[PDB]
């Protein structure tokens, strides 16, 4: 994934979070906060961190 | 929890077809003429009684756009169901169709759920792919098969009750 589209949708997903915490949806928020956070190891891959 | 079951599914196909029409029509109940294209991917959901059982769409909507393609994975790995979308009045967004079909099966389960929606089904007069052959290839990969319209509200609904119906979670 071109790094700065992935970096926009990490963004997108927090926004989501952002919304869903502001509101009442506790399992919304941790469908989103499971997606954040493959995002962020598919970043962290793109990176060489991790295989 | 017990009561309520999850179904995560995910929403591709060519850029242009009528995904994100195609979840706000099914959440919203709205129909925009003038939606923009999708950017990375989009999130809605959707509490439902079907089958006597209350279920909740988890729905990811993918962005078509060609920059965005190597985005999918991130949202259709791990669905219970897949829905690819194509459009009927253009006949080269089944073939990109059949190319999603093969990155799923290069990726997911055999078992994953894959229905195939041909939107814009209120163009008539313009139709590419016909009704017979698409149907036949969905048959020949075991998907669900439905014409539909965004616009016009057809078959949104059967859409996603018979992919509850084949999910045996
Ligand atoms: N006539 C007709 N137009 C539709 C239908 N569904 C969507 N459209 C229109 O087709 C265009 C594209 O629809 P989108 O929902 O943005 O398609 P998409 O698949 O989400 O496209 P990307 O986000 O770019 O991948 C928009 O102008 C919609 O208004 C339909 O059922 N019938
Ligand atoms: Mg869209």
């Amino acid at each position: 994934i071109e790094e700065e589209l992935l970096l926009q949708q990490i963004d997108n997903i927090k926004a989501y979070i952002f919304d869903a915490k502001q509101c009442g949806r506790l399992d919304e928020v941790e469908v989103l906060t499971e997606n954040l956070r493959e995002l962020k190891h598919t970043l962290a891959k793109q990176k060489g961190g991790t295989d | 929890g017990s009561a309520l079951r999850e179904l995560k599914v995910c929403l591709l196909g060519d850029t242009g077809v009528g995904k994100s029409s195609i979840m706000w029509r099914f959440v919203e109940d709205s129909f925009d003429p003038n939606i923009n294209p999708t950017i990375g991917a989009s999130f809605m959901t959707k509490t439902v009684q079907y089958q006597n059982e209350l279920h909740k769409f988890l729905i990811w909507d993918t962005a078509g756009l060609e920059r965005f393609r190597a985005l999918a994975p991130m949202y259709y790995r791990g669905s219970a169901a897949a829905i690819i979308v194509y459009d009927i009045t253009k006949e080269e967004t089944f073939s990109t169709l059949k190319n999603w079909v093969r990155e799923l099966r290069q990726h997911g389960p055999p078992s994953i759920v894959v229905a195939i929606a041909g939107n814009k089904c209120d163009l008539t007069d313009v139709r590419e792919v016909m009704e017979r052959d698409a149907k036949d290839y969905a048959d020949s990969i075991h998907a669900i098969f439905v014409e539909t319209s965004a616009k016009n509200a057809i078959n949104i609904n059967e859409l996603f009750i018979e992919i509850s119906r084949r999910i045996p979670s």
